[PDB]
This record gives structure tokens, C-alpha cells and sequence, in this order.
RNA sequence: AGGAAUUCCCAGUAAGUGCGGGUCAUAAGCUUGCGUUGAUUAAGUCCCUGCCCUUUACACACCGCCCGU
């Protein structure tokens, strides 16, 4: 038989292009489920949260922001809305488009900190993979939570529309502008 | 596109003299300031005020296009409503800044709305992401043009210190620039930092 | 200059110093057979694939 | 289903169903030309204040908006693919637009009056046609930065159609309906006038033998596209502003000068 | 320039146990990059006829 | 060359009050305004003191390439060394200024050289020789480049009315401009036309 | 929608929601049970702020004297 998401979205045409990030993102036949919602313990030990698939990772960290904490069947819901508004509006496997915003939000080089009390003083490090995908997804998160913050759109509009943006590589979305915004900082403090 | 200016180092804070709560001057408050050993003529709160006339009447905040922040010495974060007018005039004007201390908050007489408000540190969480951060200093040796500094389309933020002595220092601003090759007051600083946007923004 | 990519062979330990960053060794990709020492942040383990952006750089120099 | 636009509001009706099913009325003045999609799930609209706008058939906000125009816009319509959109305007002009980009493609101005009334090919996509006041009919296609065909009517134009297959081109204007053919660039193969008023709307059946044309005379006419000679006769109690069949010939809708 | 240094360390004789294991060492973890060098070639022919000989 | 800026109608004078003699300031003296049923508002010595500032403070003033002269209501004429330097708080000017009316001068602490000091009116019979005069308001409906109006080697004469409201009007001006299409401040006129002029004449 | 300062917190934990009892002390706009839903980050250093100890079982291997009044 064949696994699909929410019964219409499969998973064995969704590639990643990112050598690094194959390892951390739980897409591939092995990792894919009917829906977003397992009741496993992902937190119990160090590195086991990149054995959570991507899209219950992705429904976890969306409700932390911006909700009522534990409400984790509207956030489901909101997922597949927002899937469903993706695969309206471009015509492509929505899986394919959240694991090429995860890829292209993540920072490759973060600045370490040395800050006593009268300034900081910066010097530029290396960002691991794990780090890499938990930034891009609290990134495109935050970046939902804000736009659909006192606003006459649905946060599923919103969330589509960042996911949408973050893949395309635009500028329009909040991840590719911290993103552009940690490296240059990282960058000027070689 | 707009125009974001951070007042740094401003010396606003509220001591008692008799039964009358008003802002340290120093001055007026010369005898208190000696007790204690506070060091005299650090009391400028003149120097805010002057520089948010030059800022407030400018024809770009009359256009909308400005925002003005202000960080005081006791590091407490307050954000200027464009809609409002600063006080010309000075006692009123320690009326008011002593108004929005104590109470966190000034209200429109004639709206709803609020002018003043007194908001969370830091700073650099509320301005716009991806806008450029420049800071402003008299010894650097290069003076910059500020008309080529100018976003086409993009927000930007500009520090300016106010105070008499020092160096403006905070640790969002990536590169600190000087616009003259002679030591200029605050005030003239943000008069000569605001015209150059507006006609290169279209705003004659 | 080309963006690198880098595998760790052994996890030094925190630097301390440098906030609570970790040192690592890292070899490049390519059939060079070169490994430098490289400043990490987050959590990192053998066998990680790190992006370098410049490879040049040196954590521990004069 | 269908949807009727009339005033400031678009009503989606159901089969029977006196009442809409759906409404859309958050439209500031005005709404001119509600077009489903090829696959029912969206659907663009037009205002007098030229922003053209992508609706849900399931929500109550429009997901796209698209400011380009300066005046009202009149015409819009779907691709051959389901992802870009041309839409006309009373500025002058006809643009492309692109639905995920959510930007203007490409803009065209060659037209000297309103221009009111476009259509697209489903067969090969970025080959539309549009139809204007101006006594012309412009074929804005391939990919090239001007017109490669254009076509001269005597009237002004109210509605203009593609037949699918042998490109064929039915345009109204006045009491004249001309077929005209792209195998031999602007030929008029057939003209024809049998109604005593304007002819408003001009519509295809199921088959593609069937062409039923509905004016502003209280009649519509019933042709066979072989002869180019009516075949069949309606009467109704006003004019005919909106003509609309259904799937094989199962439902006739049509909407008057009046509510 | 250790590797030269090395060699002059064996030749007198002094510490030839500290230096052999420092001098293990490093040609164990930069094995690949060293081979590729042409510049190194004389620096191991001095150190391989002098370290064998010494111990 | 050099740029003469007057302020005419500027709101200076002295008056008595118990044994004491203060500078005559609208919040301050608010109980003697009243009383005798002269308009509240009008006195408005601090348009003065901000703009003698950035006057003072502008790059060309250090040049060499300006002088103020300061024309009150009360019909005195006041001329300005370019060596003076305007104290930045308003309580400190305004001893100057009453120190200035009865001793009708104004020297330097630390030598006999001449600050500041009473000239006989007319204003124009000191202009230099060759000079135009223009005067400044927004009531002109044609705004007119400032970078324009510079003449490339002569001395040219601005009038800025130092006053509440009104509009200017004085015989010697031979031409009226408008520098913006919005209401500016006296202060914000004298930053912008020393901003333009600097840039004409090299000093950078 | 609550500044400056400041407190607490690592897995069924933080947070939300309901339903009971008043048990020889305490508890009434309060106290204590029980169930329901259920997260982000971290699994390592002594850099700051501190605390506890030491510097006299002879396999192999390793190592080879704390200082002062
Ligand atoms: N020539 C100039 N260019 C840009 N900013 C200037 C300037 N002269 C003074 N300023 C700004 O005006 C403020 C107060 S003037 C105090 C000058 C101070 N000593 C200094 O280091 O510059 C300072 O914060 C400074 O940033
Ligand atoms: N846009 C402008 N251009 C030139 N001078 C101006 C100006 N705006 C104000 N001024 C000058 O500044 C002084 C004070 S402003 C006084 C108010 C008056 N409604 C006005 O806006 O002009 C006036 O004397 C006027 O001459
Ligand atoms: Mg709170
Ligand atoms: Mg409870």
C-alpha cells in the first residue's frame, strides 16, 4: 500500500536537496504517516526529535504561538487548511513546498556572544543541522503568528502564504529576513 | 519606507523638591544635585527636547514617514506617537515628561488614542525586520554623504545620542558614521539627518 | 569563494571562552584530505554534516 | 453550480435552491464579472475600483488582490493553466497576472476606449483574446510584446467566443454576430443578423454544433454552426443581459435588466 | 616547520621518547594531507632514516 | 560673500516685577500678562533662543560666512559677534538678554573684544554695499529652489520672522520666497537655508 | 493586555479546562483531591556567582615532591 498525508498528499516524489539536512528531516517512506498526530515522546532523549516526522513538528511548534497551550487537533486542522490553500493556489505537493522553506530558512552561521556590561562583543560560529531546522521552523512560525495578528485573514492563509514565500526564496517573508539579517551580522563580525 | 530615530542616553528622570514631584534639571536643581556627589550639568534634559522639535515639526513626519524612540539614561523605552505635538515651550514640557513617567502613559486630549507610551526593552525588538541600523558619531574619520546612505524602499534606523559628552554605543547598530567633519548639536543632527531623506524620498 | 560542506570526525569539547560553543574536528568533502578545527553552536554529534560558507578560517590562531 | 454577480454582491446558487447557497458582498460599489475556474475551487472577480480578486468558493475574504489598475475593470478570466490570470480593464489596458507570485506578469495598452469584454483558450495557454469598445478586437497571444492579429468590427463590441476546436472566433456587436476564422488570418466567414436590438451575449453548448446568441430584444437565437442558419426560437419576458447553459444542455440560465 | 624541528631533536638524542610520541601523533591525524604535499617529501626521508636509526 | 540672516519681531524685552528684573516670558509671567489686558502668547522668547542656536552651531558660522542681526518688536536692533556662544539652556540666555537691555552691551569675560551690543536703526543702512534682500514666509504660492537663490560671490540678506504669528513685512526686502510647501518653524527655516548654503560655497 | 526591577521552571513537565470532598490540625471570595488536553528549548562547561572536598588496595599501563608566616 501507499502512506499519503491526509490521504492526498504523497510522500515518495518529495526529494531534498540539502545533503545536511537529509539526515534531520523525517519525510521519507520510513517516516510517513497518515496524519500529524502519533502521542510518541520525542523530548524524552538528546537527538530523537529529528525521528519525529516534520509535519508533527511543525504542528507542535505551532502551538506554542500565539494559543491556548494543548489545543493540538486545531492545529491539525490549520496544517491541513493550509496545505489545501498551498496546493490550490500553486498547483504543487505542499510537502515538497514546507521542506523547501525548512531548507532555505534555515541560518548557516549564527554569532556567539561575549557581553559584559558595558558591550558585547561578537564572534562568528557555525550553526549545527538540528539547529538549523528547529530555527527555520520557529522562524516561519513566528513569522505566521505575526501576520495573522490583528488581521481580517484566517491564520491558515497566512501560514500558507509564508510557507509559500520561504520556498520561493522571496523577500516578502519574515524567515528569509531574520535568516538574511543573522548572516549578515555574522558576516560583518568575522 | 520609513524613517526610524532612536534617542540614546537621554536624561530624563524625576526627583522631589518640597511637596512638587518635577524633572531633574540642572539648574534649577543645583543644590540637590551637589548632595549625593551627582555630578552637575549631566541634568540636559534640553537636549531631548530640542532635538524632538527639530524631529517632530520636519515636514517627513509631517508626510509620515518618521518614528521617533527614545531610550533615557535609566533605561526606560518610550515610543512617540507621530499624531502628537511636543510641548515648545519648557516648564510644560517637564509637565509632560513628568506626566509620562509616573503614569507609563499620556492620552489624547482631543482622541482616543494614545501619544506617549512606555514600552518593553530592548528596542531592537520593535523595529521592522531586515531594516538597515546605522549609528551616528562625530569622531569617525570618513564623513558620509547622508543623501547616499538612503534606502530606495526600505526602513532604516538612525541613532542619535543625546547627550553632551560620550560616544554612542549599543549593540544593534553595525557601522557608526560621521556626516560632517565638525562636532554639531543633536538637534541640528536630526534637522540635517531628516532633510536629506525627504527629497531624496520625494518630499519637497 | 564556493560554499563547503564538511564532515566531523571527533567532538572536542565546549569551548567555556567562547560562550558555550563546541569545538569540533571537521574534514572537507572533497578528495583533499584536509581537517581543521571549527567553532560549532548547537547541539552537534559525530558523523554531522556543517555548511561553510568560508573555509578559510581557523577557530584556534595566533 | 452557479454564480450570478449583480450590484455589489456575487450569489452562488445551487441547483433549485431559490435562496444562495453562498454570497460574496464585501464589494465597496460595485462587482462586474464572476469566472469559475477549470477545476471549481476559485474564482476571480472585478470592481469599479480595478483591484482584481481571488475568492474561495468556501471563504468569505479574497486570498489575492491585485492593484494595478487605476480604473474599473470589467473582464477577467483564467489561463489554460489554472495559475495565471488576464484581466481588462477601463484604463485602456489588458495585464497578466501571476496567482502565486501575486505580482503583474505583463501589461498591454492598445486600445483606444473601454474595454469590457475578454476571453482565454483552454487548448494553448498565454493565447487570450479581448474585446473593446473601440470597434476592435485584439489578439494579445504567443509570446511576443505586441498583437499579432486584429480584428475590425463595425460596432462596438459586447461579447466575443472561441469555438475549441478549428479556431473559430464569434463576435457580437450591434445587431451583427461575425464568425471569423484563423486557419486564413481575419477572415469573415459568416455575418448574421436576426434580432432587431443589440445583441448582448453569446454563448456555447455542449456540442459544439449548437450556438445560442441572446440579445436586448426579449429573444435568443439557436444556430448550428455547420449552416451558419438558426434552428431554434426563445422568448422571455426582458431583455437578456447573461446567458449560461449548463453541462450537456441540462439547465438554461438567464439574467435580465431587471433583478 | 615542527617536522624539521623534530628532526633535529632526534639527531642529539635528547627526549627521543617525548618526541617520538608527539611526532606519532601528529602524522597519524594528518596522514592524507601530508601525503599530498610534494614540499614534505625531503622532511620524512631525513626523519625516517634518523628516527629507525635513533631508537 | 557672506549670508546676513535678521530676525525681525522677536518677542525680547525686560520687565519689573517685586524689586527684580526678568525677561519677559509668557508661563513665567502669566499673572502681570493678564493683568492690563495684553494678548496671553505673544511673548515667545524661546523662537528666538533655538534659532540663534543652530545659527550659532552651523558649519559656515564657524566658516565665517554668517551673520544674525536680531530686530525685536519693540523696535531695538541687536547685532551679534560670530565669536558668541548662546548658552543652550533657556534660563542662562535669558540673564544675557537682561544684562543686555540696560547695559546696552555685552563684553567678553575674558577681554575687552565686543559680543553683543545696541546699533542704531535702520538695519539696512549697515548691509554692504552690492547686497539683495529677500524675505522668507509660506504664504508665497511658488516654493523656490534655495540652492537657486544663491548668489555665487555676493553677501545677500534673508529676513525670518522671529515672532508668534503674523507675516513678514519691512520696506528694504526686494523679493518674498517659500522654501517649503508645509508650515516650518522659524527654526527649522534658519537650518535648512545655513543646510543649503553650505554646500554652495565648499564647506563641508 | 500592564514599565524599571525581580521571582520561578526540564516530561505527562509549563499552560488551559471541568468535576468532587470539607475528612478530631489548617482551610470560606478560600484549602485539598480526581480526571481531560498537552507543548518550545536543553542532556554540557566552570567563563561570572557560589558550594563541597583534597595536595602523602604498588596487576599492566601511566605518573614522579604544593608554597609561605
Ligand atoms: N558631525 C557629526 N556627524 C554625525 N553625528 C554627530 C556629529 N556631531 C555630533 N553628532 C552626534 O550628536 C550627538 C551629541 S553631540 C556630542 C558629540 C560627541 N562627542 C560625539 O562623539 O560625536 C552625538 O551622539 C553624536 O552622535
Ligand atoms: N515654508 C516656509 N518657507 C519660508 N519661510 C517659512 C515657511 N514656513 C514658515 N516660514 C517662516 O517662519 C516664520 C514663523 S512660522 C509662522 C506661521 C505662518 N503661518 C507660517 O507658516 O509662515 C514666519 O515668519 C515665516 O516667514
Ligand atoms: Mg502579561
Ligand atoms: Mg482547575
Amino acid at each position: 500500500p501507499d502512506i499519503k498525508l491526509f490521504g492526498k498528499w504523497s510522500t515518495d516524489d518529495v526529494q531534498i536537496n540539502d545533503i545536511s539536512l537529509q539526515d534531520y528531516i523525517a519525510v521519507k517512506e520510513k517516516y510517513a504517516k497518515y496524519l500529524p498526530h502519533s502521542a510518541g515522546r520525542y523530548a524524552a532523549k538528546r537527538f530523537r526529535k529529528a525521528q519525529c516526522p516534520i509535519v508533527e513538528r511543525l504542528t507542535n511548534s505551532m502551538m506554542m504561538h500565539g494559543r491556548n497551550n494543548g489545543k493540538k487537533l486545531m492545529t491539525v486542522r490549520i496544517v491541513k487548511h493550509a496545505f489545501e490553500i498551498i496546493h490550490l493556489l500553486t498547483g504543487e505537493n505542499p510537502l515538497q513546498v514546507l521542506v523547501n522553506a525548512i531548507i532555505n530558512s534555515g541560518p548557516r552561521e549564527d554569532s556567539t556572544r561575549i557581553g559584559r556590561a558595558g558591550t558585547v562583543r561578537r564572534q562568528a560560529v557555525d550553526v549545527s543541522p538540528l539547529r538549523r531546522v528547529n530555527q527555520a521552523i520557529w522562524l516561519l512560525c513566528t513569522g505566521a503568528r505575526e501576520a495573522a495578528f490583528r488581521n481580517i485573514k484566517t491564520i491558515a492563509e497566512c501560514l500558507a502564504d509564508e510557507l509559500i514565500n520561504a520556498a520561493k526564496g522571496s523577500s516578502n517573508s519574515y524567515a528569509i529576513k531574520k535568516k538574511d539579517e543573522l548572516e549578515r551580522v555574522a558576516k560583518s563580525n568575522r | 519606507r520609513r524613517l526610524i530615530v532612536v534617542l540614546e542616553g537621554a536624561s530624563l528622570e524625576t526627583v522631589k523638591v518640597g511637596k512638587t514631584y518635577e524633572l531633574l534639571n540642572c539648574d534649577k536643581h543645583k543644590s540637590i544635585l551637589l548632595k549625593n556627589g551627582r555630578d552637575p550639568g549631566e541634568a540636559r534634559p534640553d537636549i531631548t527636547h530640542q532635538s524632538l522639535l527639530m524631529l517632530m515639526d520636519s515636514p517627513l513626519n509631517r508626510a509620515g514617514l518618521l518614528q521617533v524612540y527614545i531610550h533615557t539614561q535609566k533605561n526606560v523605552l518610550i515610543e512617540v506617537n507621530p499624531q502628537t505635538r511636543i510641548p515648545r515651550t519648557f516648564d510644560r514640557f517637564c509637565g509632560l515628561m513628568v506626566q509620562l513617567l509616573h503614569k507609563l502613559s499620556v492620552r489624547a486630549a482631543d482622541g482616543p488614542q494614545k501619544l506617549l507610551k512606555v514600552i518593553k526593552n530592548p528596542v531592537s525588538d520593535h523595529f521592522p525586520v531586515g531594516c538597515m541600523k546605522v549609528g551616528t558619531s562625530f569622531s569617525i574619520p570618513v564623513v558620509s554623504d547622508v543623501r547616499e546612505l538612503v534606502p530606495s524602499s526600505d526602513p532604516i534606523v538612525f541613532v542619535v545620542g543625546a547627550f553632551a559628552h560620550g560616544k554612542v554605543s549599543v549593540e544593534y547598530t553595525e557601522k557608526m558614521v560621521s556626516i560632517s567633519n565638525y562636532p554639531l548639536s543633536a538637534a541640528l543632527t536630526c534637522a540635517k539627518l531628516t532633510t536629506a531623506f525627504e527629497e531624496v524620498w520625494g518630499v519637497i | 569563494q564556493p560554499i563547503k560542506l564538511a564532515r566531523v570526525t571527533k567532538v572536542l569539547g565546549r569551548t567555556g571562552s567562547q560562550g558555550q560553543c563546541t569545538q569540533v574536528r571537521v574534514e572537507f568533502m572533497d578528495d583533499t584530505s584536509r581537517s581543521i578545527i571549527r567553532n560549532v553552536k548547537g547541539p552537534v554529534r559525530e558523523g554531522d554534516v556543517l555548511t561553510l560558507l568560508e573555509s578559510e578560517r581557523e577557530a584556534r590562531r595566533l | 453550480n452557479y454564480a450570478v454577480t449583480a450590484s455589489s454582491r456575487i450569489h452562488i446558487y445551487g441547483r433549485y435552491s431559490q435562496e444562495p447557497i453562498k454570497t460574496f458582498s464585501r464589494f465597496k460599489d460595485t462587482a462586474y464579472c464572476a469566472t469559475f475556474r477549470q477545476d471549481g475551487r476559485l474564482l476571480v472577480a472585478g470592481s469599479e475600483d480595478g483591484g482584481v480578486q481571488l475568492f474561495d468558493i468556501s471563504g468569505r475574504a479574497p486570498l489575492r488582490q491585485f492593484e494595478g489598475h487605476t480604473k474599473a475593470v470589467h473582464t477577467v478570466d483564467f489561463t489554460a493553466d489554472k495559475y495565471h490570470v488576464v484581466s481588462g480593464a477601463d484604463d485602456y489596458t489588458v495585464k497578466l497576472w501571476d496567482i502565486p507570485n501575486s505580482k503583474e506578469i505583463l501589461t498591454f495598452k492598445e486600445h483606444s476606449d473601454y474595454v469590457r469584454c475578454g476571453c482565454a483558450s483552454k487548448l494553448n495557454p498565454d493565447l487570450f483574446i479581448t474585446g473593446s469598445y473601440d470597434h476592435t478586437v485584439k489578439m494579445f497571444d504567443a509570446r511576443t510584446s505586441e498583437s499579432v492579429l486584429s480584428v475590425e468590427h463595425g460596432q462596438p463590441v459586447e461579447s466575443v467566443l472561441l469555438f475549441p476546436s478549428g479556431g473559430l472566433l464569434v463576435s457580437a456587436g450591434g445587431r451583427y454576430v461575425k464568425v471569423w476564422d484563423m486557419l486564413k488570418g481575419g477572415q469573415l466567414l459568416v455575418s448574421l443578423k436576426n434580432h432587431h436590438k443589440t445583441v448582448t451575449c453569446l454563448c456555447l453548448s455542449s456540442s459544439g454544433q449548437r450556438l445560442l446568441s441572446g440579445s436586448l430584444d426579449r429573444k435568443v437565437k439557436v444556430y448550428s454552426t455547420t449552416s451558419y442558419k438558426v434552428v431554434h426560437s426563445f422568448d422571455y419576458a426582458a431583455s437578456i443581459l447573461s446567458l449560461a447553459l449548463a453541462h450537456e444542455d441540462e439547465t438554461i440560465v438567464v439574467g435580465m435588466t431587471n433583478g | 616547520d615542527i617536522l624539521k624541528l623534530f628532526n633535529e631533536f632526534i639527531q642529539l638524542g635528547s627526549d627521543v621518547e617525548l618526541i617520538c610520541r608527539c611526532l606519532f601523533f601528529l602524522l597519524r591525524i594528518h596522514f592524507g594531507q601530508i601525503t599530498s604535499n610534494q614540499m614534505l617529501v625531503p622532511v620524512i626521508e631525513k626523519l625516517r632514516e634518523t628516527t629507525i636509526s635513533k631508537v
